[PDB]
């Protein structure tokens, strides 16, 4: 469900 | 390191969502906007100087700008941004309204239970919206 929300930073 | 496919997808749907006649550009007064629901959180002068080392900016040319700010911004720093932009009216919490809109400024087509879902899985404090120390648990993951 965050998949697409996590793609917008860098780890 | 790069962006990966699932990444250059996403901001190719931001992107277009602002390119009414599929041409492949934006105007430079859209740049703001598809930046801010891709999480960015550029101040006037970012925007501008983005503009300036390029009335329209082209698809190629705002990959690029996204790949080098993904790149070369903190990581922490990232986060903090994208939380910035996503609470909407700047009280420190995320709400279910606040998130649908995030969701539908990225182009997704979610159901209202869904972002409930998203908010449920994220809500460690029981309170029903994301703060930002719960924003971090999810996007340091
Ligand atoms: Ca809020
Ligand atoms: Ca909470």
């Amino acid at each position: 469900a965050w998949a697409s929300l996590k793609r917008l930073v860098t780890r | 390191d790069q962006l990966t496919e699932e990444q250059i997808a996403e901001f190719k749907e931001a992107f277009s969502l602002f390119d009414k006649d599929g041409d492949g550009t934006i105007t430079t007064k859209e740049l703001g906007t598809v930046m801010r629901s891709l999480g960015q959180n550029p101040t006037e002068a970012e925007l501008q100087d983005m503009i300036n080392e390029v009335g329209t900016i082209d698809f190629p040319e705002f990959l690029t700008m996204m790949a080098r700010k993904m790149k070369d911004t903190d990581s922490e720093e990232e986060i903090r941004e994208a939380f910035r932009v996503f609470d909407k009216d700047g009280n420190g919490y995320i709400s279910a309204a606040e998130l649908r809109h995030v969701m539908t400024n990225l182009g997704e087509k979610l159901t209202d239970e869904e972002v409930d879902e998203m908010i449920r899985e994220a809500d460690i404090d029981g309170d029903g919206q994301v703060n930002y120390e719960e924003f971090v648990q999810m996007m340091t993951a």
